[PDB]
């Protein structure tokens, strides 16, 4: 039975190589050509490059070159693939499939179950807590955006609470906007009726746990 | 290359949706079905053949550089990510998206400034909350001036919130505080089904 | 025959792969009466050779082995390449290269290996046809159609990345592939002229023999009788630089106009598959060819190509066997001419700028598809009806 | 119905240049013997028959 | 062990050099063990 059965976690740190392997099963390893997938979360996906088995000749795609490697070991079954200098973009599964028959290669009838390889760099980007000001100070029928914004924060996660949890329905915690620095800002408002804007100074509590750090900060109306 | 359109198929139970590509160069066609966090499996290949294992709600077509995925009578096994993939090259990924049906909504424009805590640090962000959306299928369009200076930001949205069924659409700026003055007239207008016209209600920055 | 338009398709034709077959069955059956050598294998203290040495790439062994009685030990020794001894771990004790996989068979020091040519020739009842035309990429019609009893000279010549000692093209260089767009495809240029290669190499080695049991021989290296130098390989800048102009003007056609068109050597794989393999005079050359590709295209000098000789090779890429080639007195020197490349062409990221070919391998058959793509294999059906006016009378 | 537990495992000897010797390795459970079972109404009502 | 019908041997073979003991063991039946003539 056709099983593609890998191996491994993990999580890595940048700078470091990094070793997979697909140990193939019910096929004859020696006659059909293998393949490598990179499927990334919420982008394109990418395809790396063969190794055809017998002769161990390999072919790998432009933007992976002086990087990527891969070998085979004909006596166990098992391919191989390497890859030098990850950096934290290099985060997916390793996906390492198999055509249907032997004769026609993109074709992707097997799959195996995926190797998530996940780099993590030791990176501050400390609070930046940036709450969002009701205006109307009571408008009678009038609902608010009392939300908060956080700029440059990393890694993930980050979340967000009003006065220890006194907002907790109308939350609508909008998703985070990767901006063009490569880091992730959040979005997050609530849905706050006219009387309840100046009945408690209700406080942005973003919580900065990966910074092992917070900032609690109010969204008051303004003066202008 | 591969270009797959729409990006979100918010579709109710019991439909039918449909993904289209849009190829150029001669080549056989797949698609793929990205079910949820497991290994995904091929659905259609060469075009417009079925792989075995996979129901006949499914089929290809049609002339030249244009294709098509039909899913009929679409279940709870359908709703993922699909891919469309031609030799080594793939599509960005289509989400089919699950909603429950509702009546149409009524809109309000909610635009309110940051706060004096870390505007006065040189930033400044400024959102437009958009309460009571149906469908899930529709345009954001933050004018500025009357004219749409968005940039950098995203029309990042919450599901249907299911103590109302409604979504929240939102659009958002990243500009900074020293040239902040060039964007003192703000407006949102959002169409939807039941709309004649975009909704906008004009809210000045010298009432505070 | 005049007015005959047949179609032909060389990628599926079978006369390649049935070809294929009978070549590896001759391979096998030969050399079922050749000795063996599972004795071979030793501890095999080593040390390096001592000569006037213009270059560690040859060893001087010394090994336990069984005399005529089968009760005395025999100590002796010869020599070994570098690439036949692999260290286990005061000095050095080494094992001979695959013991723990294979099995190691000599084959017989009588046996001639020399490509003598071959024709095929089919029996009663089939016919072969052939296709004289010219401007073919191996499918569509054929004007020019004959009739033939055998096929012309196929010579088994088993190289890799460059084919020597091919057949020629017509006028201009034939490029023919399944596919273009295809990347798991291989390419395969012709030439309509030939480039000439010369190997040499300065050895003048000595043969030496132990007697291994009772009636068997194990031809070994004696010594070295002159200095040692490398093994080379040279190819002139002339018509090598003037040849690549003509693949790059036919591979200019098919993707189009402003194509940077590079050359690069192979990016990984077994030795195999990433050198060039010669047979010239009964040894097994694998020469660096990683100067002939390297080159760009916009818009009596000569280059020598080092090379290693190996004597435990693996002609067919199998699992478990392995042939001990035998040491041949003498230096060799041997002229051969290119006539045709394989090449494969690297996948990846749309820059409508540059492509980039590399020599392509990993098949033994694709030296045949080469030759095998003028013929097709018919069937002869004598019943016929037809109407006509004329009736038998009873 | 013949079963037996055995739950074996398999270990392997080269022995010589290319060959092989798989051999049993150990036990990884309990040990029990074999057996084989038959049904005492479909058996007793069958010699009937042949002795008929 | 709910049953002598299944021993632990032991014993010399050959390794990759044909000069080197190698000492190796395995099960066998009862029925594929043949005594001889201390220990068995
Ligand atoms: C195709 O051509 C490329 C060149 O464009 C070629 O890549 C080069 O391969 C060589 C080896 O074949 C690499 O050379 C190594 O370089 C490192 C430096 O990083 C040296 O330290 C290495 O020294 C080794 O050998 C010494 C003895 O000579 C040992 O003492 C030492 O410990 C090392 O083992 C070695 O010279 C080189 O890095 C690459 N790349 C470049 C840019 O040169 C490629 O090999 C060619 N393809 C094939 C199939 O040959
Ligand atoms: C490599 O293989 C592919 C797979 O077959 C070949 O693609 C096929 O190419 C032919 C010729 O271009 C296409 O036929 C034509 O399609 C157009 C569509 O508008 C139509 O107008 C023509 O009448 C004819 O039908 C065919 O569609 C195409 N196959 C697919 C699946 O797209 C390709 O040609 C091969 N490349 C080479 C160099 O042989
Ligand atoms: C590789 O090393 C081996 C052994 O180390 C060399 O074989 C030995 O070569 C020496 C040469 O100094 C021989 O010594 C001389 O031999 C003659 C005749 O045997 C004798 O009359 C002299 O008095 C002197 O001993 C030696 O016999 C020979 N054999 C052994 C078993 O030691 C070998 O020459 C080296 N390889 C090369 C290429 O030189
Ligand atoms: C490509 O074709 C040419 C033409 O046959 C091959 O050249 C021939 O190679 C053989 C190799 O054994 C040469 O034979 C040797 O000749 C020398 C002197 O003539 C003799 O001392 C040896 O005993 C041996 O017979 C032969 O001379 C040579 N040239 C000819 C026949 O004109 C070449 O080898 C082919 N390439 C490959 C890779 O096979
Ligand atoms: C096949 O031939 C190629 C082409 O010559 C070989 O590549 C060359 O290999 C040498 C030694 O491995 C490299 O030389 C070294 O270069 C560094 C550069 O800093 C220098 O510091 C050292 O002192 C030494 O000279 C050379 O750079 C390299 N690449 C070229 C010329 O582009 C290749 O190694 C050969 N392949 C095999 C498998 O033998
Ligand atoms: C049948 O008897 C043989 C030999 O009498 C048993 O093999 C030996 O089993 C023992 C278990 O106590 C092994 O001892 C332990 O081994 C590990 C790894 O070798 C070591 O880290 C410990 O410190 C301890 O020595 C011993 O290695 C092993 N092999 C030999 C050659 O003695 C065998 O287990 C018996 N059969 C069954 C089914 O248990
Ligand atoms: C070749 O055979 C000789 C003779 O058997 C080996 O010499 C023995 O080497 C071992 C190694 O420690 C010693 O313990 C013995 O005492 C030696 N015996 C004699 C008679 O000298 C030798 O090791 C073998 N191999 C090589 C590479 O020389
Ligand atoms: C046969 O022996 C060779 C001795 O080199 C083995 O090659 C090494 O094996 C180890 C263990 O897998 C690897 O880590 C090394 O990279 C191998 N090469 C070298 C040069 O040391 C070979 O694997 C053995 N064959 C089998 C089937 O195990
Ligand atoms: C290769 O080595 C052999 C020796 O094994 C050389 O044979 C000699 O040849 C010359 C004539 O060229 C004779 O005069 C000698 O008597 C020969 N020696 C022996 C021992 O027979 C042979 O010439 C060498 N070939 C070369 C130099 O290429
Ligand atoms: C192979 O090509 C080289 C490249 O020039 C030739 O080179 C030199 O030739 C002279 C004349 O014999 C020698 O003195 C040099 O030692 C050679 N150098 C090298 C690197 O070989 C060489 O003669 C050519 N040889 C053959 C047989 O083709
Ligand atoms: C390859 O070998 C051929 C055959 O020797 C060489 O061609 C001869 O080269 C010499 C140069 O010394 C000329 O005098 C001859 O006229 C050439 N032709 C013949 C038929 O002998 C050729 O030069 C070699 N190629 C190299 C060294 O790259
Ligand atoms: C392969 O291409 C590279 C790139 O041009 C060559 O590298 C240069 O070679 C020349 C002469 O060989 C040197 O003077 C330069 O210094 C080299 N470049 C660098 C950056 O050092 C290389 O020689 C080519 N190799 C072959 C065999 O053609
Ligand atoms: C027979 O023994 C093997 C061990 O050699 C058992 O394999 C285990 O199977 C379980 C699932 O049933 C796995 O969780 C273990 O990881 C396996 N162990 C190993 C070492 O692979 C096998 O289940 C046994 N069969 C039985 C009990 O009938
Ligand atoms: C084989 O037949 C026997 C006879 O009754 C069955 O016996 C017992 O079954 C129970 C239930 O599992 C066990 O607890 C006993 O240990 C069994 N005794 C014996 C002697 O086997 C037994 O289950 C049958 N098994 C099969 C596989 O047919
Ligand atoms: C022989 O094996 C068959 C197949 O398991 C047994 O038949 C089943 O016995 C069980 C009793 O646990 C019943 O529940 C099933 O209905 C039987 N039929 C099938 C199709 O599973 C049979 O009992 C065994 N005979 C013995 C133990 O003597
Ligand atoms: C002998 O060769 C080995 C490897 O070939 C090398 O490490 C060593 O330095 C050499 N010794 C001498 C004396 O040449
Ligand atoms: C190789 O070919 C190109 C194009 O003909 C030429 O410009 C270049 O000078 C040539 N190089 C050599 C060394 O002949
Ligand atoms: C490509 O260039 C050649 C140059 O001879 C020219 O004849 C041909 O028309 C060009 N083709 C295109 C499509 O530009
Ligand atoms: C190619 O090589 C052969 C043998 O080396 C030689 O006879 C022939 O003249 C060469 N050139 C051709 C066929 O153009
Ligand atoms: C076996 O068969 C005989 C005849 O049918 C019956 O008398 C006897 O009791 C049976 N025994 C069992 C155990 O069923
Ligand atoms: C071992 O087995 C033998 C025969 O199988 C038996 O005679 C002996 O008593 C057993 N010894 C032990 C300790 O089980």
């Amino acid at each position: 039975q056709v099983q593609l059965v890998q191996s491994g976690g993990q999580m890595k740190k940048p700078g470091e190589s990094m070793r997979i392997s697909c140990r193939a099963s019910g096929y004859e390893f020696i006659d059909c050509t293998l393949n490598w997938i990179r499927l990334a979360p919420g982008k394109r996906p990418e395809w790396m490059g063969w190794l055809k088995p017998r002769g161990g000749a390999v072919n790998y795609a432009r933007p992976l070159q002086g990087r990527v490697t891969m070998t085979r070991d004909v006596y166990s079954d098992t391919a191989f693939l390497e890859l030098r200098s990850l950096t934290v973009d290099d985060t997916a599964v390793y996906f390492c499939t198999r055509g249907k028959n032997c004769d026609y290669n993109w074709d992707f009838e097997h799959w195996g179950r995926g190797t998530p390889v996940i780099v993590s760099s030791p990176s501050t980007k400390g609070p930046s807590v940036f709450p969002l000001a009701p205006s109307s100070k009571s408008t009678s029928g009038g609902t608010a955006a009392l939300g908060c914004l956080v700029k440059d924060y990393f890694p993930e996660p980050v979340t967000v609470s009003w006065n220890s949890g006194a907002l907790t329905s109308g939350v609508h915690t909008f998703p985070a906007v990767l901006q063009s620095s490569g880091l992730y800002s959040l979005s997050s408002v609530v849905t706050v009726p006219s009387s309840s804007l100046g009945t408690q100074t209700y406080i942005c509590n973003v919580n900065h746990k990966p910074s092992n750090t917070k900032v609690d900060k109010k969204a008051e109306p303004k003066s202008c | 290359v591969l270009t797959q359109s729409p990006g979100t198929l918010s579709l109710s139970p019991g439909e039918t949706a449909i993904i289209s590509c849009r190829t150029s160069q001669y080549g056989s066609l797949a698609w793929y079905q990205q079910r949820p966090g497991q290994a995904p499996r091929l659905v259609i290949y060469s075009g417009s053949t079925r792989a075995a294992g996979i129901p006949d709600r499914f089929s290809g077509s049609r002339w030249g550089p244009d294709y098509n995925l039909t899913i009929s009578n679409l279940e709870s096994g359908d709703f993922g990510v699909y891919y469309c993939q031609q030799y080594e090259f793939f599509g960005q990924g289509t989400k089919v998206q699950v909603d429950i049906k509702r009546t149409v909504a009524a809109p309000s424009v909610f635009i309110f400034p940051p706060s004096d805590e870390q505007l006065k640090s040189g930033t400044a962000s400024v959102v437009c909350l958009l309460n009571n959306f149906y469908p899930r299928e529709a345009k954001v369009q933050w004018k500025v001036d009357n004219a749409l200076q968005s940039g950098n930001s995203q029309e990042s949205v919450t599901e249907q919130d299911s103590k109302d069924s409604t979504y929240s659409l939102s659009s958002t700026l990243t500009l900074s505080k020293a040239d902040y003055e060039k964007h003192k007239v703000y407006a949102c207008e959002v169409t939807h089904q039941g709309l004649r016209s975009p909704v906008t209600k004009s809210f000045n920055r010298g009432e505070c | 025959l005049e007015n005959v338009t047949e179609e032909f398709n060389m990628w599926k034709n079978n006369m390649v792969e049935q070809m294929h077959t009978d070549i590896i069955s001759l391979w096998d059956q030969s050399l079922k009466p050749c000795v063996k050598l599972t004795p071979l294998c030793v501890t095999l203290q080593c040390t390096n050779v001592t000569n006037a040495i213009t270059d560690g790439e040859l060893k001087n062994c010394s090994f336990n082995m069984t005399t005529e009685l089968r009760d005395k030990k025999q100590k002796v020794y010869s020599l070994f390449y570098r690439l036949d001894v692999v260290q286990i771990n005061s000095n050095k004790e080494y094992r001979l290269i695959n013991c723990n996989t294979s099995a190691i068979t000599q084959v017989c020091p009588k046996l001639s290996f020399e490509p003598i040519p071959i024709h095929y020739c089919a029996p009663a009842g089939f016919a072969i046809l052939k296709c004289k035309d010219k401007k073919f990429n191996g499918t569509g019609p054929c004007p020019s159609v004959s009739t033939v009893q055998c096929t012309h000279g196929i010579k088994p010549v088993l190289s890799t990345q460059l084919l020597l000692n091919g057949s020629l093209a017509e006028e201009e260089v034939m490029i023919r592939s399944e596919n273009i767009t295809n990347n798991a495809k291989n390419i395969l240029v012709q030439f309509n002229t030939p480039v000439q290669i010369n190997c040499t190499r300065p050895n003048n080695n000595t043969r030496k023999s132990i007697r291994i049991g009772p009636g068997q021989a194990f031809y070994a290296t004696g010594d070295i009788i002159g200095d040692i130098r490398q093994a080379h390989c040279n190819v002139s800048k002339a018509t090598w630089n003037e040849t690549l102009g003509k693949v790059v003007k036919q591979l200019r056609k098919h993707f189009g106009n402003n194509t940077i068109i590079r050359f690069a050597n192979s990016s990984g794989g077994d030795l195999e598959v990433t050198t060039h393999s010669f047979n010239c005079g009964g040894e097994f050359f694998y020469c660096n060819t990683s100067g002939l590709f390297n080159s760009t295209w916009i818009s009596n000098d000569s280059i020598t190509l080092p090379c290693r000789i190996k004597q435990i090779i693996n002609m067919w890429q199998r699992i478990g066997q392995a042939m001990y080639a035998p040491p041949i007195q003498g230096v060799i020197r041997c002229v051969s001419n290119i006539t045709g490349l394989i090449l494969t062409r690297d996948g990846g990221s749309t820059n409508s700028t540059t492509e980039t070919f590399r020599p392509g391998g990993g098949d033994m058959r694709d030296n045949w598809r080469s030759e095998l793509y003028k013929y097709k294999v018919v069937k002869i059906e004598p019943l016929g009806v037809a109407p006509t006016r004329c009736k038998r009378r009873v």
